[PDB]
């Protein structure tokens, strides 16, 4: 049981040595495509790479390449596209990917520029007269409206395809207080946030998988879809308690490498997911506590 | 910096 086993290792400060034993067990499938001297400017860190078998390919016929990755929780029945913060020349990859993969959902979990650093472009219009045309995949991007809170903004865009007029509404999920390396201020301010992703409808199946990325795209992009993960399987297998976080992110790490990294993002998940695990059990007062104790306003 | 990994 996870209560138990939390309990467990905080007592005995085995944290480190506990996270050291995921990073050791994890899977180690190739990276050839992403490795290829063309697509060298196309990754933002040397160290963080997309594995062959589940990257994302764009459907253009020069260069199908993205460090995006596709994580496929079969049991927990959802999907979760997590990528690098794009680029300056990748920009437009970004917006053909979340196009072509029919994504509703972008959750960016960094800024822009982390201790007088760039970690991720400036991918989205910040004026709403000013709009954002990629010349290289022919679409338009437009910001509609934004709701700004104390630690996290949601953004409504519109993307438009030029070739075909098509227009499609677009969330962009942004939490802006949540350091590189580092755990977000408290579980409640977590949990109000991935509520409110899923409360959006951006999670459904109905749709594309949700574009969830950070600087890299692993470390604070896999404390969150580990959480939402857990949250679910807790829900459908009417035994909440069998529900085992180490072995999920190992399921995880199939997918895309080193998810979760540092061993604090992964005692966090574990918070997150007690915390999360009252609201599942029927108890609707507690997202109400999440909301005050998250000070969004 | 080309690093994450530290």
């Amino acid at each position: 049981e996870m209560e138990k086993e939390f309990e467990q290792i905080d007592k005995s400060g085995s944290w480190a040595a506990i996270y050291q034993d995921i990073r050791h067990e994890a899977s180690d499938f190739p990276c050839r495509v992403a490795k290829l001297p063309k697509n060298k400017n196309r990754n933002r860190y040397r160290d963080v790479s997309p594995f062959d078998h589940s990257r994302i390919k764009l459907h253009q016929e020069d260069n199908d390449y993205i460090n995006a990755s596709l994580i496929k929780m079969e049991e927990a029945q959802r999907s979760y596209i997590l990528t690098q913060g794009p680029l300056p020349n990748t920009c437009g990859h970004f917006w053909e990917m979340v196009w072509e993969q029919k994504s509703r959902g972008v959750v960016m979990l960094n800024r822009v520029m982390e201790k007088g650093s760039l970690k991720c472009a400036q991918y989205w219009p910040q004026k709403e007269e000013k709009e954002m045309i990629f010349e290289d995949t022919n679409l338009k991007l437009t910001l509609i409206s934004e709701d700004i809170k104390s630690y996290y903004t949601v953004r409504q865009l519109e993307l438009e395809n030029l070739t075909t007029q098509e227009t499609r509404e677009i969330l962009h999920f942004h939490y802006t207080t949540w350091p590189d390396f580092g755990v977000p201020e408290s579980p409640a301010s977590f949990l109000n946030f991935l509520f409110k992703v899923r409360e959006s409808g951006s999670l459904s199946p109905e749709h594309g998988p949700v574009v969830v990325h950070a600087s890299a795209g692993i470390g604070r992009s896999g404390t969150f879809c580990l959480a939402d993960t857990c949250l679910l399987l807790m829900d459908k297998r009417k035994d909440p308690s069998s529900v085992d976080i180490k072995k999920v992110l190992l399921e995880m790490r199939k997918f895309r490498m080193g998810l979760i990294q540092t061993a604090d993002q992964l005692r966090f998940s574990y918070l997150a997911v007690i915390e999360g695990a009252k609201f599942i059990m029927g108890d609707s007062s507690v997202q109400d506590q999440w909301k005050e104790l998250s000070h969004e306003d | 910096e080309t690093d994450y990994y530290r």
